[PDB]
Order: structure tokens, then sequence, then C-alpha cells
């Protein structure tokens, strides 16, 4: 269904050239992926480690579906970034379930909802999307070395094109430059890890290297070397991709410099993908019984990645005043969180890493939307600061600097306590979900005896809590630097609104002013729901910490 | 090796030896008996054997320096012409092929 | 050794040790691929139950039926030098006119068939041999059965005849 | 007669909670075994697509020129109507996987199935496809339903490869067959 | 000029290219058939051909295992099975035919 | 001036075909295989066309029992 | 020796003896208007060692790609005894595809430099 | 667990149909009746649980 809705939706738009169809090619392509969803649904009446797909080359485990799902539903709510104008004007005059349903409203919006942005304007995004979205599914359920090398390209490539999408943008064209060319270097290991794999045992499913490592594991000719640091170059192809420590320099460089709509899915989905992929070839190719190839596991890179990527991502950050260049960096210190979960293979630490990957993408996805919605907010506000008129690509990076946001309390108080709330969550204090996230990793590495990397993680975690701590210094410590517009609020400029019938007939016209514009519903549902999910995850846990009990029970079953 | 499809359109030479170590697996291994798999410890050694000869390439190194200084050693009265190896079996040259045998 | 294709072949290794005396001895079939060509429906007219029989011998010795199967064997080879053999104390012009056609003609049988009906003829009417091809359609006249050859490079003589067993001329 | 082997093909056993039938059913069977509620639902499922793009248009216009909606509606009818059948062909198929209550499609599969068997036909019909074709179309295809969201596929071969012991079928049709002699007898 | 008038040549264009096609069927058919033909030609010689070629193989293996135990003293396995392998490698003098 | 195909879907095939003929007809010869591989299979077996077996690319394995054979022993060489 | 090596060995011998003749056997008198660049009489600026615009780059980025799709078809073309009617569906899959993006190129105009 | 269940037992129905060797493919008779007792072993199990639905009417 996902290949049906990108070939469909290519050919409608290879026979436009119509700029003007972009916000309805992104709202198609959000009930695409809710085709996608029902049909994944329908795949989950079923109980198995997996089951071998076309060939045995893909495969689909409960956990692969729930996984499929969840990339779906993160990219609908990405997707409506483009399928809906950022600001609305509302009145009680037009309010009611009547109103909206059989009532028109004719103004001026042109500038009001910028029906003319970069973020309407390009036609093929949401096409480019779904293919990133295509390579990260099959990823998830590939089953052979072969596949796994086309559906990473597939993910990867994608990702390059919607970097360099804003063409007129030199800041893209050179995120998406950089991150091309080390995401292809990155990929020459994995060619080179898969290849080692094939070259030495003579298969390429996954099936077949997993029963090779199995018998290999006793307690004299053929010693499975290769099995160990094939599956280290292969790792380390990866941990470039997900950005962990020391392969990160890249992404605080490259998210910084696309757009930030952009940067919502290029830094959210990717992860969910490879991390998933991770996780059933961690399971299979660990040795139940201690032998000398336990001594070189490519595990160990990930203890390596996640020790480093805890002290790097919240050691740098501490002197980063770029807000996008320190989003990078508390990504880097929570896939620390995530590599060790990961590391440790244990049903604790299975259900803390599955628990932890989905709470943090939604976590993370509310920051982004923060993000991209103060900025929307700042139209009918002004500045004179001279730091805010050097800033470049303002719009595709409205908000750029900490100090951008000083005093966002006195201008959108809720607004601002949602950042509040998703900053403390990325903190780990209670009783938000990121508290319990980061608890349920520290309990499983407590109980496997990765005390050291516990103690390492708690110390950074204070670390990293001083640079969210000033984040939230600026807005609510300090006054405002933006003040209100003065021409668009001045009691004698308005423009003026119809409210019209089901049949173009004038009910009542009303004028208004810069004070009845706001944010479009779409972006201020989505972050209240995040929010209170965030707020209130103590009183909602059963059902969807249950998920993550039974995924992990069939995979560490029978 | 173990994909079952060979150069030539017909199977892969180290085909047998993978899809005899994957029923061993199958039909020893289970979760009440985890160590029934360590049947299939010659089997495995045989498959990778079948792909890199490293056994065999061992054997005939030992055979071929044993065979060569003998060869050195033994006894040596007349060596065959290369054309007189060329004559073994053919219509008309039974002399040839007598001096072949050493008959 | 292996069924590889040798790409950097520049020495033949042979060996002179004989089979030893415990395994029967068979004198081995001497024909040419001509010859082995222009005699294969007879063959298998004749000696398909055990070429067949060796075939499914190996294959109940899987990996190791080289070694298991050499009296079915040594029976084929039998069974092939008796035909070769009926057909050299008859039918020895026909059988030298087709395989010497054969080696001519890139070794296609399209190309002699002239050669064939008449050996094919003088086979049946002295060892009762027909030759078989399974399979071919029912809607066309087989096609070594067929009066024009499409691919043979010179048209059969219009004089010259199919040899169909049965019917007379 | 019996074929003296019912299972020749190593199949995968997946856990569900209703008896299996077909683990690659043909096209056809999945259509014909369809309950009312196949129909009603699939037909529900491809009104919702572009019912959802009405929706968003009134309430949040897109402000698009005069033609534009009209080619997105083309484009939302199709994709609507494209997962409206492949979630009309999974309800019907997790029956024959015994992934939903199938009791009606056991008893019409063990009756389809055994009235070939008293007639000589196979099972599951002819294919032209060679009998190795016929394999790497079984394994493409089985349990192919469960990744219709993303890569979608259907069984159009009359393979013979179904994950099922056949014997069931061949036990019934002689039963069947002995009782219809004893009847005969009585006239 | 009628020569060039675009409907007769696409008339006697579709003609030649209709006829073309028919004689192309009758030619892959008769081809198929004649492929038909040499490959039961090829499978009655299979048995003698491939029972000569097992027979030196079984002579050559036999006498290798021979050789080994008189150079060796006793034969080395290769495979722990008891499958026949065909030789990847052979012991070869240290000079050709001096020819 | 150009037609639109949704409007009058006729009226667009007959521009197309003028106008735009290479890319018309690359549709049309594209779509005319689909359409023959649809309804020529069902109207050449209607006729008794009927496609050959397939030709052997591997040595014909019998299936059954092996046939207890006795002739050409050891004892007939010479 | 094979034919083929001998065939290769020849032409080269072909390429070095008519170079050899025409480098022993032939006048050279090199001096500086002679040694210049032809720009049809009139000395210019030498430019051709700067960057300079292909207008037709898009068309050279496609032929890459579609390089690739029509190597993938012929094993195809050579297989089709044994792929049939099940290898021919997946083969026309392949093309369906790949025809789309083509049409991506003529519609959006992409081969139609002006 | 220890014990790796194959999600593609199909494997053991790969390999060409040409040009095969006699005596090539190993006998995987033994295969077939283990997956054919897993099979045979599900159902079974399941019929029985379907069996006290019923019987719980
Ligand atoms: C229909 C034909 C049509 O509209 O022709 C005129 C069309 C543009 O005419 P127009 O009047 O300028 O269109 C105005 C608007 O663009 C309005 O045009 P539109 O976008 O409303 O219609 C274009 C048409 C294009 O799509 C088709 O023609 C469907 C095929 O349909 C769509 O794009 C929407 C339906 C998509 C169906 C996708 C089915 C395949 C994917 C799933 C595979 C499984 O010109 C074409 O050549 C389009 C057809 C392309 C055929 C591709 C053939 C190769 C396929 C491989
Ligand atoms: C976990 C927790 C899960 C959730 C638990 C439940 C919590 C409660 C959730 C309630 C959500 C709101 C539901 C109602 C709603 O949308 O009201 C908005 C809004 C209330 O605000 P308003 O200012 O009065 O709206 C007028 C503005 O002009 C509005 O103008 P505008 O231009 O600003 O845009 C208006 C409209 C434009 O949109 C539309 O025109 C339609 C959009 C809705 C389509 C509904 C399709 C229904 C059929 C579905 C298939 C069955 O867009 C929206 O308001 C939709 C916002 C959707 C935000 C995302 C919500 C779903 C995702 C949840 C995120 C979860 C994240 C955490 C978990 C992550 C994963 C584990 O009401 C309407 O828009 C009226 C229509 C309501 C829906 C249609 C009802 C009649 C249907 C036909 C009979
Ligand atoms: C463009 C769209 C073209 C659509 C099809 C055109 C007409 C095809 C012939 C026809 O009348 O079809 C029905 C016709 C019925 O014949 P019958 O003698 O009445 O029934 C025989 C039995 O089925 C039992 O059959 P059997 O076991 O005796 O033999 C097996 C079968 C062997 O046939 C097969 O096994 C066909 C393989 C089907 C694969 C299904 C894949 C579905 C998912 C597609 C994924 C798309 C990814 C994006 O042999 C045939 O029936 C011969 C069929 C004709 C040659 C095969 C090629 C036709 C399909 C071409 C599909 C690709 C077109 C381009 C797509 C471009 C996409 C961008 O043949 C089929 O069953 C083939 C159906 C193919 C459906 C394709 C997918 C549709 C969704
Ligand atoms: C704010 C917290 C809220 C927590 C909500 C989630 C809690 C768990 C939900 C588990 C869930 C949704 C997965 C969504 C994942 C989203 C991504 C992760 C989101 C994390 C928030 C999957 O449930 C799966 O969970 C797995 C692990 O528990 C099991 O293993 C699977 O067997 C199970 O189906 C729903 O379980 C259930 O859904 C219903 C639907 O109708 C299914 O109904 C059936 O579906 C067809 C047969 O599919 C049938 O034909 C159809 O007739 C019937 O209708 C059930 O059968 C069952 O599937
Ligand atoms: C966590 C959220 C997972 C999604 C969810 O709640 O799915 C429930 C359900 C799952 O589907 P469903 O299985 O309830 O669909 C109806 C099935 N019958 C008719 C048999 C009862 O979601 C939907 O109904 C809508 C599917 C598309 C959703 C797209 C995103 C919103
Ligand atoms: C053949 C045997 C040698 C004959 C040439 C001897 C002297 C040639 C001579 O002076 O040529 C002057 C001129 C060129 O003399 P040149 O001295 O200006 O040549 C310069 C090239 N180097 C520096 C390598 C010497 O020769 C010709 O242009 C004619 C050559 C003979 C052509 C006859 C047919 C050839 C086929
Ligand atoms: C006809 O009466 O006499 C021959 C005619 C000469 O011209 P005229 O007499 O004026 O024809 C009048 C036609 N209304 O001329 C003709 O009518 C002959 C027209 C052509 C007839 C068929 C030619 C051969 C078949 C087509 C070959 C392939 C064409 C396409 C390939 C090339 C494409 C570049
Ligand atoms: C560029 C290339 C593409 C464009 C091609 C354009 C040319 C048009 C022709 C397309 C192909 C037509 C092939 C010819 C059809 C044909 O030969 O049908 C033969 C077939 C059976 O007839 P058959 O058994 O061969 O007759 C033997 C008589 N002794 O007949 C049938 O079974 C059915 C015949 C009617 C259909
Ligand atoms: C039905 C008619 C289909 C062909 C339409 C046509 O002739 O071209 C339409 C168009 C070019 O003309 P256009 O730019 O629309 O001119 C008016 C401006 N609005 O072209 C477009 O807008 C679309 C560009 C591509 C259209 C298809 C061209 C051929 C596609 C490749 C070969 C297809 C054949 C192989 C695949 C099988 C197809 C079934």
């Amino acid at each position: 269904m996902i290949m049906i809705s990108i070939l469909s939706l290519l050919l409608s738009t290879s026979v436009t050239l119509r700029r003007d169809m972009s916000i309805l090619f992104n709202r198609i392509s959000i009930i695409a992926l809710a085709y996608c969803i029902l049909h994944d649904t329908m795949s989950l009446s079923f109980i198995s480690k997996g089951i071998g797909l076309h060939g045995g080359l893909l495969h689909i485990t409960n956990l692969t579906q729930i996984f499929h799902i969840f990339i779906f539903i993160i990219s609908i709510l990405i997707l409506q970034l483009t399928s809906f104008y950022p600001r609305k004007v509302w009145i009680p005059e037009y309010s009611s379930l009547k109103d909206i349903f059989f009532n028109k409203i004719l103004y001026y919006r042109t500038k009001i909802i910028n029906k003319m942005g970069e973020h309407m304007k390009i036609i093929e995004y949401p096409l480019i999307l779904l293919f990133v979205i295509s390579g990260a599914v099959f990823l998830i359920s590939t089953n052979d070395l072969v596949s796994i090398f086309l559906s990473i390209e597939l993910q990867s490539y994608g990702l390059y094109l919607l970097s360099t999408i804003y063409r007129n943008s030199e800041l893209s064209t050179t995120g998406g430059l950089i991150y091309f060319l080390l995401g292809g270097l990155s990929s020459c290991f994995i060619l080179l890890g898969t290849s080692l794999l094939y070259v030495n045992s003579g298969t390429t499913s996954l099936d077949g290297l997993y029963i090779l490592n199995s018998i290999s594991d006793v307690n004299s000719w053929y010693k499975p070397y290769y099995l160990n640091f094939s599956l280290l170059i292969f790792s380390i192809g990866f941990l470039f991709k997900v950005s962990a420590a020391p392969f990160h320099f890249w992404s605080p460089d490259v998210y910084d410099a696309i757009p930030t709509i952009v940067t919502t899915f290029v830094a959210i989905i990717a992860k969910i993908s490879i991390f998933i992929f991770l996780l059933e070839l961690v399971y299979y190719t660990n040795s139940n019984a201690n032998s000398y190839l336990s001594e070189f596991s490519w595990t160990y890179a990930l203890l390596i990645s996640s020790l480093l990527s805890l002290i790097i991502g919240t050691v740098v950050g501490l002197t980063q005043f770029r807000i996008k260049r320190l989003l990078a960096y508390s990504t880097i210190s929570h896939v620390g969180f995530i590599l060790l979960a990961l590391s440790v293979s244990s049903i604790e630490s299975t259900q803390a890493f599955i628990f932890y990957l989905i709470q943090y993408s939604i976590s993370n996805l509310n920051a982004f939307f923060i993000l991209i919605t103060i900025g929307f907010s700042l139209y009918g506000y002004v500045t004179n600061n001279k730091e805010y008129k050097s800033l470049l690509d303002k719009n595709n990076s409205p908000i750029q600097l900490i100090s951008q946001l000083k005093g966002y309390f006195y201008i959108n108080p809720l607004l601002s306590l949602s950042l509040a709330i998703t900053i403390f969550s990325f903190v780990g204090v209670p009783p938000l979900v990121g508290f319990f996230a980061k608890q349920m990793v520290l309990s499983a590495a407590l109980d496997n005896g990765y005390i050291f990397l516990s103690l390492i993680a708690i110390i950074t975690s204070v670390i990293g809590a001083v640079y969210y701590l000033n984040v939230i210094k600026e807005i609510f410590f300090y006054s405002p630097e933006h003040e209100v517009n003065p021409v668009l609020n001045e009691s004698d400029s308005n423009f003026s609104l119809r409210i019209l019938n089901e049949k173009n007939v004038l009910i009542r016209s009303v004028l208004l002013k810069g004070r009845n514009i706001f944010i479009s519903s779409p972006f201020s549902i989505t972050i209240s729901i995040i929010t209170n999910v965030i707020l209130l995850f103590i009183f909602m846990n059963k059902e969807w910490l249950s998920m993550g009990t039974i995924l992990v029970q069939i995979l560490f079953s029978a | 090796m173990a994909s079952g499809y060979g150069l030539n359109g017909g199977p892969s030479r180290c085909f047998p030896f993978w899809q005899e170590l994957l029923a061993c697996y199958v039909t020893n291994s289970s979760e009440d008996n985890p160590d029934g798999k360590n049947k299939c410890i010659p089997v495995m050694e045989d498959y990778y054997e079948c792909l890199h000869h490293r056994k065999e390439a061992a054997r005939v190194r030992a055979l071929q320096a044993a065979y060569r200084e003998a060869e050195a050693k033994k006894l040596q009265e007349n060596p065959p012409t290369a054309g007189q190896i060329r004559n073994l079996g053919l219509l008309n040259k039974e002399e040839d092929t007598k001096k072949v045998h050493c008959a | 050794m292996a069924t590889r294709k040798p790409a950097f072949n520049q020495h033949v290794l042979l060996d002179t040790t004989p089979l030893p005396d415990s395994i029967p001895k068979v004198k081995e079939i001497g024909a040419s691929s001509a010859p082995l060509l222009s005699a294969s429906f007879f063959i298998g007219a004749r000696c398909k139950d055990y070429n067949d029989d060796y075939m499914q011998c190996k294959n109940e010795n899987p990996g190791r039926g080289e070694f298991e199967c050499l009296k079915e064997g040594r029976r084929v080879t039998r069974c092939a030098r008796s035909v070769l053999k009926d057909i050299n104390t008859h039918c020895l012009e026909q059988f030298r006119a087709h395989w010497q056609c054969l080696d001519n003609n890139n070794q296609q049988l399209w190309q002699c068939r002239p050669a064939e009906w008449k050996l094919n003829k003088c086979v049946y009417e002295n060892l009762k041999l027909e030759k078989v091809i399974p399979d071919q359609p029912k809607n066309s006249t087989p096609v070594h059965l067929r009066q024009r050859q499409i691919f043979a490079h010179h048209a059969i003589p219009p004089w010259e005849r199919p040899f169909i067993p049965g019917q007379p001329e | 007669n019996t074929p003296t082997q019912t299972y020749q093909f190593p199949s995968k056993t997946v856990k569900t909670d209703y008896p299996l039938i077909d683990n690659d059913p043909h096209f056809t069977r999945v259509i014909r075994y369809a309950r009312p509620s196949d129909y009603a639902h699939g037909l529900a499922a491809a009104a919702a697509g572009p019912a959802a793009l009405w929706l968003m248009e009134r309430i949040s216009p897109s402000q698009v020129g005069r033609g534009g909606f009209a080619k997105a509606m083309r484009l939302a009818g199709f994709i609507g109507l494209a997962g409206g059948f492949l979630y009309f062909y999974q309800r019907s198929i997790l029956r024959f996987y015994g992934m939903s209550e199938n009791a009606r499609e056991v008893e019409m599969d063990m009756r389809e199935m055994t009235d070939r068997v008293k007639a000589g036909l196979p099972l599951y019909g002819e294919s032209r496809l060679s009998p190795a074709m016929q394999g790497v179309a079984a394994r493409q295809s089985r349990y192919s339903a469960l990744f219709f969201g993303v890569m979608p596929w259907f069984n159009f071969v009359n393979h013979n490869q179904h994950g099922v012991d056949t014997a069931k079928y061949y036990q019934q049709a002689e039963r069947e067959l002995e009782a219809e002699r004893l009847a005969r007898e009585q006239a | 000029r009628g020569l060039f008038r675009p409907r007769p040549l696409l008339a006697g264009a579709a003609v030649l290219m209709l006829y073309g096609w028919y004689k192309l069927v009758k030619g892959i058919r008769e081809q198929n058939e004649l492929a038909r033909e040499k490959m039961w030609a090829r499978i009655h010689l299979i048995p003698l051909l491939q029972a000569e070629e097992d027979r030196d193989h079984v002579r050559r293996y036999l006498a290798d295992q021979a050789r080994e135990k008189g150079l060796l003293g006793e034969n080395i396995k290769v495979y722990n099975s008891d499958r026949y392998v065909r030789p990847t490698f052979a012991v070869t003098p240290s000079k050709p035919a001096q020819e | 001036t150009t037609p639109r195909f949704w409007s009058t879907p006729l009226k667009y095939c007959r521009w197309a075909a003028r106008e735009r003929p290479a890319l018309f007809f690359s549709v049309v010869i594209g779509a005319l295989g689909p359409v023959t591989l649809a309804t020529v299979p069902p109207l050449r077996r209607l006729i008794g066309d009927v496609d050959a077996a397939p030709i052997p690319l591997t040595y014909p394995i019998p299936p059954g029992p092996r046939k207890q054979l006795k002739g050409y022993d050891d004892d007939t060489e010479d | 020796m094979s034919a083929m090596s001998i065939y290769i060995i020849f032409v080269s011998i072909i390429a070095i003896l008519f170079l050899a003749i025409d480098l022993i056997f032939a006048p050279h008198n090199p001096y500086k208007e002679k040694l210049s660049a032809f720009e049809c009489g009139f000395h210019s600026f030498s430019q051709s060692r700067s960057p300079f615009n292909i207008s037709f780059f898009i068309y050279g980025l496609v032929f890459l790609l579609l390089d690739l799709e029509i190597l993938l078809l012929y094993p195809f073309a050579v297989s089709e005894y044994v792929n049939s009617a099940y290898g021919l569906a997946a083969a026309l899959i392949f093309i369906g595809i790949i025809t789309i993006g083509f049409v991506y190129e003529l519609g959006h105009d992409a081969l139609k430099v002006h | 667990s220890r014990h790796i269940e194959l999600k593609y037992p199909e494997v053991f129905s790969h390999g060409s149909p040409f040009n095969v060797p006699a005596g090539f493919y190993p006998n995987l008779d033994h295969v077939i009746e283990h997956y054919r007792k897993q099979h045979l072993e599900e159902e079974e199990r399941k019929a029985k649980k379907l069996a006290a639905a019923a019987a719980a009417a």
C-alpha cells in the first residue's frame, strides 16, 4: 500500500507543474499512511518470532508491525506541517458546528496564512518522504544481506534529497552535501560488513547466519571469527546513521543547516527504523555460553558508543547557543541510553529499549512542533536585536537561537509551559514519561552488572540538565525581546471578513485585527496531546508498558 | 554455496553440505535439549571445508612434498616423452601405451 | 576433480593406476561423439531401463553413488556396446552415412535428416528399434518426421521421404 | 485413490487462534469465500479516503486554483479504492490463514475440496507453470497478505503447496463414497 | 505521387509485419521442437558417459588413498562425512614430461 | 485550445493522436501487451492451439521403485 | 595463441606503424604561430579550461539511471524459456515502475531545453 | 531461548531444477516429517482448545 501510494502520487505529480497542489498532495499522503496503518493492524493476529516472506527475503514479526504502524503515525503527524497553513483567523461569530460545515468565510488570507511559503510550494516533498518511509519499513522487514543494503540506501538517499529539497537555500544545499558525502562513507562500511559475511559464510540470509553462530557456540580449522568483526564494521556504518559518538560530528552541523520542518522528519524516523533492525540482530547473535567468541563481540562497539554518546552529548551541548545545534546534542545523549539498553540483551533491557525509543520519538516530536509553532507565532511580534537581523535563512529556520526564545512565557505562557514539560521530560524528572523511560534503562543495567555505565549515565544527566535548564531560564526568567507589531494592532487598520452561507449569500461582514489571528488547530491539538501524555503518563501507563512486555516475551520465548 | 543456484544454471557445489547442516540443526536442536546442536559441529565443519578447502589444501600440501621427495630418491631408468603420453589409448599405437605402463 | 570450467589450464594430470581386481572390469565404449549421437535414440530404445536404473541408484545414494552404483554403470556400458555392435553387424553403410554427415554439420540432427531416415528404416527392419521423442505436440507433425526443415542450410530433396514405421511406401 | 503422501513440502507453522485452511489461497477463493460484511467494510474503507479529503477541504480550505481539488479527489478516490480493496482482501484471507474466526470458511473448504477429490480433479487446480516455478510462487505469496500495507501480492498460480495436510479431504471423500455405495444398494 | 501516400505505405507495412510475425511463430515453434530432440539425444548418452567418468573418479580416488597410506603412512580425513567430494587440489610431480 | 481529458476523454484521444502522436501511440502500443496477454491465450486454446510441454533441462528421473532388472551382468562380458 | 589476442596485437601495431611513419618521415617545423590555437584567424581569450555551462546535464543524470534499467532487462531476454509467465510478470512490474519515472521526466519537461 | 526456528523453513525447497547431477540433493525426508509433525501438533492443539469453548457454552 505504501508503494501503491507512491506510484499513484507520482503519476499525478508527473502531469502537474502547479505548486498550489502541494498542500493537497500532502493531505492525500496522510490518507495514504492511514490505509497502511489499517492494513498493518489487520496483520497483527498471529504470535511468532518471525515469518519469512517473498522467498525468505523479507519477514514479519509482531515487533515489525508495531514499529511500521508507529513509523506511519509519526509520519502522519510530521506531514501535518505541510498539509495545513500555520495561522488561522478565528472569530466567535464563526465558531458553531453549523457555521463550520454550512458557512463560508471570505477574507484576504495570502499573507495571514503564508499561502506561498517555501514549505507550501514544493510539489514532490510528500512524495520523497514516502520514499524514506518505504525504505525505513523494508529495513525493519529485511531478512537477507542484500535486502539490508537496498533498504538502507532507499532510506538514506531520500534523506539526502529531503535535505537538498530547498534548492534556493545555500544552507540546505550544504547540509545535504555534507550528509550525502559522509553517509556514502557510512554505506561503504555497511557494504563491506555484508560482503565479508557472505564471503566467509557462503550464505546471504541472516537466518542462515544465525544458525552458523548458534552451532559455533559450544562452551579447529574454521573458527567463526569473521562474524563478530564483520558485524563490527557493519555496526559502525549504522552508528554513524543514528549519530552515535564518535561518529556524530555531522548531525549538529546538518540539522542546524536544513529547514526546521525538514529536520523534524530527518532527525526522528531513521533512528526508529535502524534501532529496531539492530535489536533483533543483537538478540540472535548473542552467545548464551561464554567463550573466545564472546571476547570479541561486535556489541562492544555499542557500549563504547553509548559511553561516548553519554559523555559527548551532555558536555558539548553546554556551550551551544543555537537551539537546533542543541537538540542534536540532546539526541546524541539520548541515543546513549538507547544504545546502553540495546547492548545489555535482557528481557528488562528490551522492554526498556522499546519504551525509551517510542517515548523519545513522541517527545522529540513535541519539541520540534513547539519550536516550529513558536516561530510562526512571531508574525504579530517585532524585535530590534542586532543579533536577530544577522541570522540567515530566517524563513526556513525562524528560531535559530536560544536567546530568541527569551521571555516567551510573557508572549505565549501555556505554549512555553508545554516546552518546559517536554524539556523536563528530557532531563528525566518525575512524574513525566522521560523519567520512567530513563529509570527503566537504569533498572535493567543495574540488574545485569552494568553498574559502571549506570554511574556514568546519572552523572552525565546532571551535566546534560544544565543546558536544558538554560533553555527554561531564557523562557521564564527574563522579559521578552519581542514586542507586538505596532501596525498590525493599531486600532485604525483592519481587514474585513465576510461570513457566507451554504449558497454564496452574505450573513454578516466583520472587521478584524491582528488579535484575531491564531495558530492553526492541527498544531495546537497535536502539542496539547503530546504534552498531556508526558504529564499524565503515570495514569495511562498500563497498555503502553504491557505492549512492550508481550513483544519482548515473544522475542525471548520458545 | 548456500543458495543452490550455481554458475551454469545447475545447483551450487556446496549446497548438499548446507542442506545437510540445516537438516541436522532442525532435526536435533530444540528448546527441550539445547545441546543437541553439538551434533552439527562436524556437519558445519564440512560446509566450511567445501567452501574454503583449507583442510584439503593442507592434506595435498603434506602429501605433495612427501610424494616429490620420494620421486627424487626413487631409482630412475628412462622417462616417458611427452609425445608418448599423447599416444596412450590410440587406434594403432599399442607400442607406446605399453611403454607408458611399464609393461 | 572439480566440475568448474578451467580458465588458466596449461597442464593435464593422468593416473596410470588401474581399478583394483575387486571391481569387475568393463571394456569402455569406443564410439566417438558423432557415432554416439547417431545411435542415441537406439541406445534409449533398448537401454532405457538400465539408463534409468543407474540414475535412480545414484539418487538413492546421495553423495556416494559414484562408489555404490559401479555395477549398474557396468550394465549400462554393456547395454550400449550391444546396440553399437548390432548397428555394426547390420545397417553399417547407413550408420556411417548418418554420423559422417553429422560431423560436417555441427552435429545438428535437422541437417542430416535424409541419412537419418535411411538409417532409421534399416535399424527398424533389423532391430525393431524406433526413434521416440516424448511430449512432442500432437497438433503438428513430429519435427524429425517433417519433409521441410526450416533451419537446415540445404533443402531436403522432395524425393526423400521421412521414415514412419508400419505404413508402406 | 489415496496419493500415499499428503505433506510434501516443508511449511512454516504460525501460532494462530483458528484452523489454517490455506497459507496461500488462490485469488478466486479469497473473493468467493468473502463474507458480505467484507464488501461492506471494504466499501466503507474506500469511501473514507476522499471523504477525509472533502472534510479537510470544508473545515480548512486549501485555497487551490479552479481545477486542483477535482484532480486531488481523483487521486484520493483511487488511493482510497486501492486501500479499500486491499482491506477487503485481507479480511477474507485472514480467515483462510486461521487468523480470524473461520468456521464457515472451514466448512465450505471441506466441502469444495472433498467435491474435487471425489471427482478426481486436482485439489488446487492445474498450473501451466513448471513444478519448480510453482514452488517459487508458493514461496513468494504464502502469508503475503500480512505485508499488504507495504508491498502487496496476490496468488494467481494453481500450485499445490498450501501448508496443510490433504489427508483430511481424502478421508472424508472416501467415507462419503462409502456412504454413497451403501445408499445406492437399496434401489 | 501515391508512392508517398501515408495510407498505402501504412497498409503494406502492416501486411509485411503481420506476415513476418506469422513466420516467426512457425520458426520458434519448430526450433523449440528441435531443442527437445537435441536434449533427448543427450539424455540417452548421459548414463553411459557419466558411468565411464565415475569409474575414472573411483579409480583416481582409490589410487590417491593408496599413495597417501604409503607416502604419509595413514590417510588424512578432509571431510567428516563419508560422501565422495571431487578434488579441488591434486598432487603433481615436480616436472612435466620432458618432450 | 487543447482538450482536457476528464472534460472529454474522446476529444483528448483525437488531439493526442494528431498533435502528440509519438507519446500517444507509445501508450497504445504499451497497453496492447496487457490486452494481448488477456485475450490471445483464451482464443488460442479455444481454437485448439496447445502450449507445448517444456523441453527437459535436467535428466528426467523416473518416479517409483527401481525395476529390478536382469541383463548385461558381469558374466556377459565375454 | 587465440585469434582474439592476436587481433588486439595487430590493431595496436597498425596504430603504431602509421604513427611511427609520420613521426619519422614527415617534416617537423614547430614555431610560435604554428603552435597557436585556431580561432579563425584572431587570437582570443583562452576559456576552454574554465567552468562552462552545459544545458543538457539533466539528460546525463537520467541516462545513467536508464542505462542501469535496460541492463537489468538483458538477463530476461536471454532467460525467457525458463522465466515464462511468472517471470514475465515481475519483469513487467519492473518496467512499469521505471516507465512512471520516465513519465515524470516528460511531464515535468526536464528534457525540453529552450 | 538459544534455539533458532527458521522463519523461512521453505528454504529446504530451494535449489536449481536444471543440470542436476544424479545423487546431488540430500534426502530431506526426516526434515519433511519434522515439519509435518509441527503442523499436525499445532492444528491438533487448536482443535482441542476450540472444543473446550463449546463445552463451556
